[PDB]
Parts: C-alpha cells; structure tokens; sequence
C-alpha cells in the first residue's frame, strides 16, 4: 500500500535489510528484492532465477550514473522528478537507460 | 584452509606472508570484491600455488591477466575457476590457462567480453572434466561455441547462456549429451518448438530451464514442453509472447512440478490461474506481482483459505521483515 | 545569472500583472509573458511573433489537456516537474511534442 | 451603435432585442468569446442586417452555421468578417456568404479546418473586393486552394495562410498581383531561393514575410534579400537552419530596416549583436532572449555608454510593466 511504500522507503534509507545490490562504478546502491522487480523487466529478468540471500548485479558501460542516480527514486517513491540537464538518456519514458528494451 | 578474504577492501596488500607462513594447503581462496592488491599482491602467492581448488576473485577490477596466467602456470590442479566481473583479460592468459592445467571442471566467466572464441576453443580441446556452465551478457561468443562445445567433454550438467551472441544453430547440438541438468538460454534468436523437442526428449535427465527474456517463442513451445518434460521442475517464462493457455496445458498434463515464473507477459489471464490454483498438488508459490488484474476476493480468501500459500508480494516482504 | 532573471519573472508572473501573453483553456485563463512561451513551444511563437498587438488571447486544441498543461509552464520556467503515475501518457514525448508537433 | 459585446458571457441573452429598436446603423458588432446567445438569439437581430461592415466573432464554439447564413442573406455589403475559434463551421455556410454580399474586403478564417479549399473557389470567383486574408492550421487546405484564387483579385496586401498543406509552386504563383504587403507562409515545402528572387524582383512593395517555422530554408535565401530589398522591414527567422552568417550581409547589403528577427536558433552570439548596436543605427535588435550564459557586464557598462535611451527589452522594461 501507499504507507507500505513509504516505509520500505524509508527502510531503504536506513541502509539496513537491502537484499539486492546494484553495482554501478563502484557505486553500491542496496534496495530491496520485489521493488527493483516491479520497476524494470531487466532487472527481474536476473533476480528471480535466483533464490540466493544476498544478490549482485552490474549494469552495462553505457548506463550513465548521474542519469542512474534519480531512477532509484523513481521506483521507490513512484515520482517524477526532471531537470532540463539531464533529459536525453531517459527520453522513452520507458525510461531507456541506452542498451535498454524492456 | 578456508581463506575467504572476500570484501577485505584495502587491508591486504602484503599481509599473505603469515596466513600461508609455513603453509602448504591452500584451496579456499576467495578474494571477491578485492580493492587492495596489485599484480605484484598475486604473483606473491602464486609463486608456489600448492594444489589450490577453489580460486575464485569477483569483481577484482583491477588485477590482470598476469593474475590468472601465475595462479594457472602454478599449480596444475583446479577444481573451481569462477572468476568475476574482472575487465582488461584477455584471451592470452584463458590460452594458457587451458593449456596447463587440463583437468578443470567448473567456471564462470560473466561479463569478460574478451572470450569469445578463442577461450572456448582453448578450454574445449585439453581440459574434459568440466561440470558447471555460466556465463553473462558477453557479446561475439558467436555460435562455434555451442556445436563444437558438446563435441568432447558429454557429462556437463550446468550451462549458462545469458545474452550472449550465439546462433539457434549451436542450439541444435545441444540434444547431444543426456547429462545436462540445467539451461540458460536468456536472450536467444527463436529456438523451434522442433528444438525444444528434441532437447527434451533426447536430455531426459534434465532439472532446471531458463529461456528468460525471450520474445519470439509463441505458446505452443510452452505447451508441449510439458508432454515429455517429467522431471523438471523450474521453468523461467519472462516476457515471452504466450497466450497464457499453456498455463492449463501444463496444469493438465504435467504433474511433476512446483516452480514456475511466469515474467513480464502482458496478458495474464485470472481464471486459468483460479483452475491452476487446483489443478496441481505441489505449487504455492503465489508472489503476485504488477497485479493490475486482479479482484480482491481470491487475494482476500485464500490467505486463510490455504495455509500453505505465504505470498510474497511488496505487501508481504514488510512482516518478516519487521519480525526479525 | 540569467536564471535570476527568469526566477524574478516567473515571481512577476505569479501575481497576476506584468503579463503579456494571456492562454485560455475552456474558461481558464493562464496569463504569461511574450518573451518566454515563445521560446518554449514552437506552436505559441507561431501565434506571436505575426502580432505587434497589447493584449493577446491564446486559445489551445482539446489535444492539449490542462492537467498536464500546468506543469509545462512550470517545467518551461523553472525546469522542474512534480508528476505521478496517473498522468503521463498524455505526456510521453520527452521532447515536449505534445503540440502538432511534426518537428 | 457601438456593441463590442466581447467577453459578456452570460449577461446578454435576449437583450438585444432592445439596442435594435430604432438603431438601423449597426457596424460594430462585436461579440467574441460568446457563451450566452443561441441560433435563435442571434437570428433575431441577422433578421434585419442594416449595412453591417465589421462583423467579428472570435471563438463562438456553440455558434450555428445558420447565423452566418443569415447575417450573410440579409445584408449584401459587409466589410470586416472577423470570425475566430469558432469550430464546425460548415463549408456550406462560406458558399451563400459569398454568394449574397459580394463586397467584403478583409477576412479571418483561422481554425477552421473544415473549409480547406471550397471556400477559397467560391469567394475566388466572384469576390473581387477582398484585401486581407487570413486563415491558420487550417488542414486539407491544398494547392488547389491557392492558384486558383489570385487570379481574380490583384489587389491583396495581408496573405496569410500559416501552417497549411500547400506546396512551393502555389507560391510560385503569387508572383502576379504586384501590390501584396505583408506574406504570412507558415510550414511551406521548401520555397525556393529562385522563387523568392523573383516575388521579390516582381512584388518591390513588400512589408513583412513571416517563414515562421521553416526548416527547409537555407541562409543564401537571406544573402540575397538582402541584395534585392529596399523596403522590407522586417524578417522572421525562427527555427531555420542558418549558419548565422546572413546576418552580416544583410548589416551591410541593407540599408532601409529596423526589424529582424532570429528567434528559435541554436546558436547566439554577443559579438554579433554588439556589431548591430553601432553598425546601423536602424538595425537595433539586442534583446538577447534565451541567452543563458552570459556575465553582467551589459547592465554595468551600456548604462553609461547608452545613458539617453530607456531600451525596449523584456530584460530592462522595468518602469512602465509596473503600471
């Protein structure tokens, strides 16, 4: 629910029980195993043929991270938010992270 | 005797002079998410490599491929070779490491776009005893992998092809062996139906098939792996143009299964799901999810209706997690 | 900066006075500058830039709809967007298009 | 006398009813932005017309193309048809409009893109009188729409069809009547650089061009305008793929205007406009929009080398916009 969304939000602001961890230029994010699910087919594509405890992924070259770093808020909170900078690479609102058809 | 150095950051750079002080039996080493050692930090240790068996360095960047030429020139044992995301590697070193120790039988090398195939010719010809395929989204591994990679070594049981550049060609040949237990055909160019069966019914002894991510295969290869699959048990449907009709196909005529992941279909049908919900003795594995078609009497029922479905759903992964 | 500039004139514009260019939308008046939508969307300077008029009166096709329309003048201002999961598609161009918009 | 019963809203229903009681002079109708008056309600007063010249109505979405018929049918002399956003104007309704008064001379058929070409036929053959036209977006408005037309009036000034679905040799054609002021070509194919040599060398008297929103056109186009134009006043370049060099030659190839325009163009220059401020006294067109980057040196230096001009920027208009 909309609660429920607001405190595995906040969880995930804790950094304290993250089960997934994505691995971009030796940036760690950690968040969850059914969120990153529900946000982009990619990533559920190399989650769930997996039952292990702890997780790792890596994300291709062409994945910027200063484009990267909002999407994270995106599936958390389900809110968009835009600077007129940084609009190109997620010019689908599919949101297209270059390689990148879901 | 149990190393696992894994995630030591920048506290092991000359340190491995007392671990293995007097030592003779190094075979668990773990070096995964090192940040610390340079080429030097290997080649001190791999000067002897008394009869290591599970070297294994994920995401160890920065080390070379002299790293993996010292540690394969040393020690002509090797048991586990799963190497990580590591860049900069050549296929020079893979050569070598074919050519001196031919009795590995485990790898892993996902996400080293330098293999494509001279890797798979070097370590396909001297080394047999392998067992454990897996491998990443590497483009130009072209089909000369596949044909030519079930001609040797027959007993392999694990084998990973995720968004990698080889050709339904190569996946003809894989009805070859009957040893294989696992599959993992993500991202590929339209498998036939003949394909699949062939590949079931030549392999009998097979557990575990990925096929995600896969667009062009229609309904009916999914309904007619079930008639001759008997013991598999997972299968992993993402994306796939089904119909969502070889749900009650596999239902009807498959009894011998407990996992089934059914990815990013756009359509899902709710009765078919309601007559599966009945149809076999060993699924409860209802972790409903982008549940936009769905009523609230069934999801509302059957919590208490069935004690033996736990769910799993963004809703559930918030109680356990706030009771530990 | 000349983001100054347009911070004090999105204020201006926000108190109902130093606006030129005035949109309507079924009843709803917007009022604006002359400057500005005529750099924001290439269906505006069309209407404008054929005028030496005082007071001008914009009115805008049913195509564009009013609930994704207050954001483009603030997104066209100031760069920045508030946006949920209910009202995008009538949005999804990424190049604002939205208009005609046959670039 | 005097209606200008714009933005009355729901005031005026009936009322009308008594302004037509012994006024027989109406000229200035005027009822834009109507949400009031019905078929009937505006057939009432159409029943009697007396010499109406200016007759104007600006979005009148619920208006029915019977008023136009019958403000049309009742009155033969009418001079300004000003009608607006209205939407389901019939074509019908231009056919009798033309038909009956047959001496109107200025025109306003924006927005309704339900009148593509049959309109354009019909006051083409027998209105001869017209001397502004005007229309918008208006679609299917075809090639067809436009030979057809200026061989019948020679006398046009305002030519405005923006945005419409014609292509260049229609254009071609307007070479002919040699008294057109201003052009108003919005999404036109490509007018050729031949083809405006000769409405140039041909039509001497012309005040503004738009080519609003041209991508097609090249700067060669505007190196040459500038070689033949005497008493063009103003251009409007906007979104055209020039490489900024024309503006040099017309700077010095022109020696009569006060405007151009370089609106949507991805490159802006200071040294080019600091060349216009002092190398024409007429040519003045540093009102630098859309220029992010850019230091404070302007407000700091020309208020001492510019100390008798208030400016006319929407950068320095802080005195009157108060007001």
């Amino acid at each position: 629910s909309t609660n429920v969304l607001l405190s595995l939000n906040d969880q995930r602001k804790k950094d304290v029980l993250c089960d997934v961890t994505i691995f971009v230029e030796g940036q760690r994010f950690r968040a969850h195993r059914s969120v990153l699910a529900a946000c982009s087919s990619y990533f559920h594509s190399r989650i769930v043929g997996q039952a292990d405890g702890e997780l790792n992924i890596t994300l291709p070259e062409e994945v910027t991270v200063k484009g990267f770093e909002p999407l994270i808020q995106f599936a958390y909170t389900a809110k968009l938010i835009l600077s007129k900078e940084n609009v190109d690479e997620v010019c689908k609102c599919v949101e297209f992270l270059s390689v990148h058809n879901i | 005797k149990q190393l696992d150095l894994s995630s030591r950051q920048q506290v092991t750079d000359e340190l491995l002079e007392k671990i293995a002080s007097r030592s003779q039996n190094i075979i668990e080493i773990n070096i995964s998410d090192c940040r610390s050692m340079s080429d030097n930090g290997v080649c001190v240790l791999a000067f002897k490599c008394p009869g290591l068996l599970r070297y294994t360095a994920y995401r160890c960047k920065q080390l070379s491929d002299t790293s993996i030429i010292a540690v394969a020139s040393h020690c002509p044992l090797l048991q586990k070779v799963h190497v990580g995301n590591q860049d900069k590697l050549t296929d020079e070193g893979l050569k070598q490491l074919g050519s001196k120790c031919r009795e590995l039988k485990d790898i892993h090398f996902g996400q080293c776009y330098k293999i494509s195939d001279e890797g798979m010719i070097v370590i396909a010809k001297g080394c047999l005893k392998l067992q454990r395929i897996y491998m990443q989204e590497n483009k130009l591994v072209t089909d000369q992998s596949v044909k030519a990679f079930a001609e040797h070594c027959p007993e392999l049981q694990y084998v990973g092809f995720m968004g990698c550049s080889v050709t339904s060609k190569g996946v003809i040949h894989l009805t070859k062996l009957r040893n294989l237990s696992s599959l993992d055909l993500r991202h590929i160019t339209e498998l036939d139906n003949e394909t699949v069966m062939e590949i079931v019914k030549r392999c009998k002894n097979l557990s575990s098939l990925n096929l995600c991510l896969n667009w062009i295969i229609n309904d009916r290869c999914v309904e007619v792996i079930a008639k001759e699959g008997q013991n598999l048990k997972e299968l992993y449907l993402v994306s796939c143009k089904i119909t969502d009709y070889a749900l009650i196909a596999i239902g009807r005529y498959s009894m011998t299964i407990e996992t089934v992941d059914v990815g990013w279909c756009k359509e899902i049908t709710d009765q078919g799901a309601t007559l599966i919900a009945q149809s076999s003795k060993s699924l409860r594995y209802l972790g409903l999810m982008r549940c936009d078609k769905v009523n609230e009497v069934t999801v509302e029922q059957l919590v208490q209706q069935y004690p033996h479905i736990t769910f799993s759903t963004v809703l559930q992964d918030c109680k356990r997690t706030l009771e530990r």
